[PDB]
């Protein structure tokens, strides 16, 4: 129940749950597959 | 003894067989582990657990 | 539920009261085993003697002390009480250790109330309301070294503010390592020859620093620090005898040498009534 | 004709045969079993040397003499040092085991004695010192020599104290644990199957021991008139279940 | 840092050994890197004692 | 009614209303039957 | 959500372990890919690593 | 992108990996596997220690020089000493093994040289005596040090002669055997799955050795100019498939 009227007001978020590491861990513009050699 | 970019190097010496090249302990939170962005947030928390990735890059 | 069912003479080849203890069982015999009964019903569920029950009431776990002093020329804000600080464990005091270690493990989340309460010795004036400030220090975290370090800041470590003659509570869930807290362990941290034994080493659970944010007034407060400890959703594993000769130690099972014989002196024979 | 009193344990290479026992405890009512994925944590695949481990040991034995005040074995301190079991054991990291324990004293119809045969799960023991003195890892850690409880204090070694199980609880509250008697007019074998009880899934089998295993004489031990005035008490252990993981270069532990 | 709690050594050694090529000569580095696997799990907060300060900073 | 979000903050926990005393009390390998001799 | 599955022995052309950092990925390498393992689960969310967490107190 | 060239093994909690492989090599093409019922004998259930014996163990390396002769290592024998696998050897009776061999040597673009890696399946030597003189035991027992054929004769040790393969055969003929090359300008490692070869299910593993796995330099060792002449060699070997059966007391062999 929010008791006042402006959305600062209310409490914290709730979790994400989003997660994904990828744009961080593996930027790289031509795929890499884990196995496949690395430089073809 | 000062911080240096040669501290991030570990030397390799031509010919030397059965040697070892480096020996450190697992304290992620201390140590080598320490300034790393891994040790860096790890010590936002108290416990940790799981598996870690250590790679090396020959030059 | 019936208590006892009606129950007659007996002439059999039947005998439930022999057995043999050998064995390890206790047989469940009752009483319209032996002699001849009448119903009654037991009115009576065993609510009390829950282990979330038995378990689940505040007990005083820690008792410090603080004090509001000029700091002017201390050299050591920890030795002068200027903010103490305390280890964080569950066995100081035995009112409940004993109750604990009836259980071998035991898991619960803990609920603290923290009552403060503030004495003033030498002749005074005016007492400005004193703000007690609690913080979890675990281990790992920078510990307080002035009674107002950047330590205090506590910007990641939660800390509460509460007035002295008030009661701070909260509630922290279950912060053990393993499945359950060990009450007892017969082990070491490692395979050394002189490391301590016990469970000291799977204690750590770090500690909880309080300090008055309060500057100084022309007089100097006492504020005495009292931890009562609830635990809240209890499960407990293996129940072991209870404790029969006085504590010495936290976090040891040593008594105490040339201790008193625990067992009352019958005043007459093995026949007196 | 299956009496409680026959029994045939058969485990690995090795079988005991008892034609006297007063029917046998399993811990909690729980049996042994290895460790589910449910409850796993360490990712490493366990090793199951089955039949090569889960066999029976058999430790040296001890005499009842009218004087004994009891015994202690801790496990798995005890086997240590019995065949594959102890190599495994030095060599892991971690391990996990159940065991059945068999006690055996015979006598006669002639004797009279009772001894209590109890498994401890966590018996933390207490110094003699008093205060806060530790009891030094040697002395917890026997070996199939086992503690006795009627040799003298030691220095960094705990109590050994009877009427307090080592610990500051009275002997007549052990029967809280899973226990059973040998009474010489009745029994003439113990036997305890124990299961794996922890705090964690698997644990160090060297720093930290889950059961110390007691033997007491209650009722002291009354031959018959110019009988010799003594019986041996034999132990003899078998793990059972177990599971070792995170091999590697093979612990070194004082003394 | 904690005993009970420790996580093991990491070494590394010659397998066979560095060789170099004619025309070259002496130390060759290995870089290391560390990262945390999926599998990973950190818990309960707490203040990092990378950190800290003894009077408020200024503009 | 729960006010927080986190399950530590509930109150107490409510009877077990378990109660199986023969894992003490019974704890042994071929079952006892009261009435038939302790021993055969 | 499993946290390890089981894997065994593996002799193989398609080696997970070697990589060219040099590309500015960190490939996704797991005990899996180098050691046998068994299953075992996560039993966890990460709940607490949130930056809502993080920054919130 | 597969190349023959590049090759990972994970075995155990340890995993090899080559970047210039040449295919790998396996006996008689039939890879390790357990004794079968329909072959059995013995009535014993076997052990199958798993993962804390099927790993891979680096014996200590060698050093190939321009006057190297070759070396020998026998089966399970190299292994006698190696973590678990070696006590569980001394401990059962009887035992039975496949084994991955990993044998590796890197140089530059500028050596030269070829070492011939077989595995020859009952490899009985020669007394260099002549005669019905015997190998004695401890000779043909090297342990992890083999036996390096450019040693020198001893008494009641084997010959140690390369163009004879230590038994009256030339060193040529030696490619009937299971084998792979390791040509510097090529290869690096050379790589051999042995399965199980014997006349009875299951032996004993310290009276009879079963494959002798012998690197021997063909083509000498010709380092850059200016550049050390010599070059290590380490061989690595993990058990697979390992059973052991017939579990006592710890075998006693000489010296
Ligand atoms: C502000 C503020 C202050 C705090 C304190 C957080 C609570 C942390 C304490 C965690 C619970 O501590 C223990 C210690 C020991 C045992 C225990 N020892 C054995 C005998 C049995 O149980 C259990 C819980 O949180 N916020």
């Amino acid at each position: 129940i929010n008791y006042y009227k402006d959305a600062a007001s209310t409490s914290s978020a709730g979790q994400s749950l989003s997660m994904d590491p990828s744009k961080f861990t593996e930027p790289v513009k031509d795929l890499m597959l884990k196995g496949a050699p690395a430089l073809n | 003894t000062k911080d240096e970019v040669n501290s991030y190097l570990i030397p390799l010496n031509a010919n030397r067989q059965n040697e070892q090249v480096f020996g450190t302990n697992l304290f992620i939170g201390d140590g080598v582990f320490k300034t790393t962005l891994l040790g860096e947030i790890v010590q936002y928390y108290t416990h940790w657990s799981g598996s870690l990735r250590f790679s090396l890059m020959y030059t | 539920t019936v208590a006892s069912i009606s129950s007659g003479p007996k002439h059999t080849q039947k005998v439930p009261i022999l057995t043999a203890n050998e064995t390890g069982a206790t047989m469940p015999v009752l009483p319209s085993d032996s002699i001849e009964t009448r119903t009654t019903y037991m009115h009576f569920n065993g609510s009390e003697t829950d282990v979330e029950c038995f378990l689940g009431r505040a007990a005083c776990v820690h008792v410090t002390e603080i004090q509001n002093k000029d700091a002017t020329g201390i050299d050591n804000h920890r030795e002068a009480k200027l903010f103490n600080d305390w280890k964080i464990n569950l066995s100081s005091l035995v009112q409940l250790r004993k109750k604990l270690e009836l259980f071998t493990y035991v898991r619960f989340d803990s609920e603290y109330t923290i009552l403060a309460t503030a004495s003033q010795p030498d002749s005074a004036n005016y007492s400005s309301n004193l703000v007690v400030q609690a913080m979890y220090v675990p281990p790992g975290a920078p510990n307080p070294k002035e009674w107002d370090d950047y330590t205090w800041q506590s910007a990641s470590n939660p800390s509460v503010f509460f007035k002295v003659g008030d009661t701070s509570r909260f509630s922290v869930p279950y912060v053990g390592l393993a499945s359950a807290y060990n009450c007892f362990y017969d082990g070491y941290s490692h395979d050394d020859a002189e490391t301590q034994y016990g469970i000291t080493v799977l204690s750590h659970m770090g500690s909880m620093a309080f300090r008055i944010v309060n500057e100084h007034d022309e007089h100097k407060t006492l504020v005495k620090i009292r931890v009562y400890h609830r635990a809240k959703h209890v499960e407990a594993w293996i129940p072991r005898a209870p404790r029969a000769l006085p504590y010495t130690s936290i976090g040891r099972t040593n008594y105490p040498k040339n201790t008193e014989p625990v067992i009352k002196k019958r005043k007459g024979d093995i026949k007196s009534y | 004709g299956y009496s409680d009193r026959v029994q045939q344990i058969t485990l690995g290479n090795s079988t005991i045969t008892t034609q006297e026992a007063a029917n046998a405890v399993v811990c909690y009512a729980e049996w042994p079993e290895y460790l589910p994925d449910v409850d796993a944590s360490d990712v490493n695949k366990t090793s199951k040397p089955d039949t090569s481990v889960c066999r029976f040991y058999t430790l040296d034995s001890k005499t009842w003499t009218t004087g004994s005040k009891g015994w202690c074995w801790k496990l798995p301190d005890a086997l240590k040092d019995m065949g594959v079991f102890g190599q495994n054991m030095f060599f892991h990291s971690l391990g996990r085991s159940g065991y059945t324990v068999h006690v055996q004293c015979n006598a006669t119809k002639f004797h009279s004695g009772c001894l209590l045969v109890v498994v401890i799960p966590e018996h933390q023991l207490a110094s003699h010192e008093g205060g806060n003195v530790s009891v030094k890892y040697t002395f917890t850690h026997p070996g199939e020599r086992g503690i006795d409880l009627s040799s003298a204090n030691e220095v960094g070694g705990p109590v050994k104290d009877v009427l307090y199980n080592m610990n500051g609880t009275l002997l007549g509250n052990l029967l809280i644990f899973p226990h059973q008697f040998i009474n010489l007019r009745t029994n003439n074998t113990a036997t305890i199957v124990i299961p794996y009880i922890n705090s964690v899934p698997i644990d160090s089998m060297t720093r930290h021991n889950n059961v110390s295993l007691m033997v007491i004489p209650i009722a002291p031990l009354t031959v018959p008139t110019g009988a010799t005035p003594s019986l041996p008490i034999t132990v003899t252990i078998a793990p059972m279940c177990t599971e070792f993981s995170g091999i590697r270069s093979k612990s070194i532990v004082p003394q | 840092p904690d005993t009970y709690t420790s996580a093991g050594f990491l070494s590394c050694w010659y397998q066979t050994s560095l060789i170099l090529p004619p025309e070259t000569t002496g130390q060759v580095y290995l870089l290391s890197f560390i990262s945390a696997c999926p599998d990973f799990k950190l818990r309960l907060m707490k203040d990092t004692q990378t950190i800290s300060q003894t009077v408020a900073l200024t503009e």
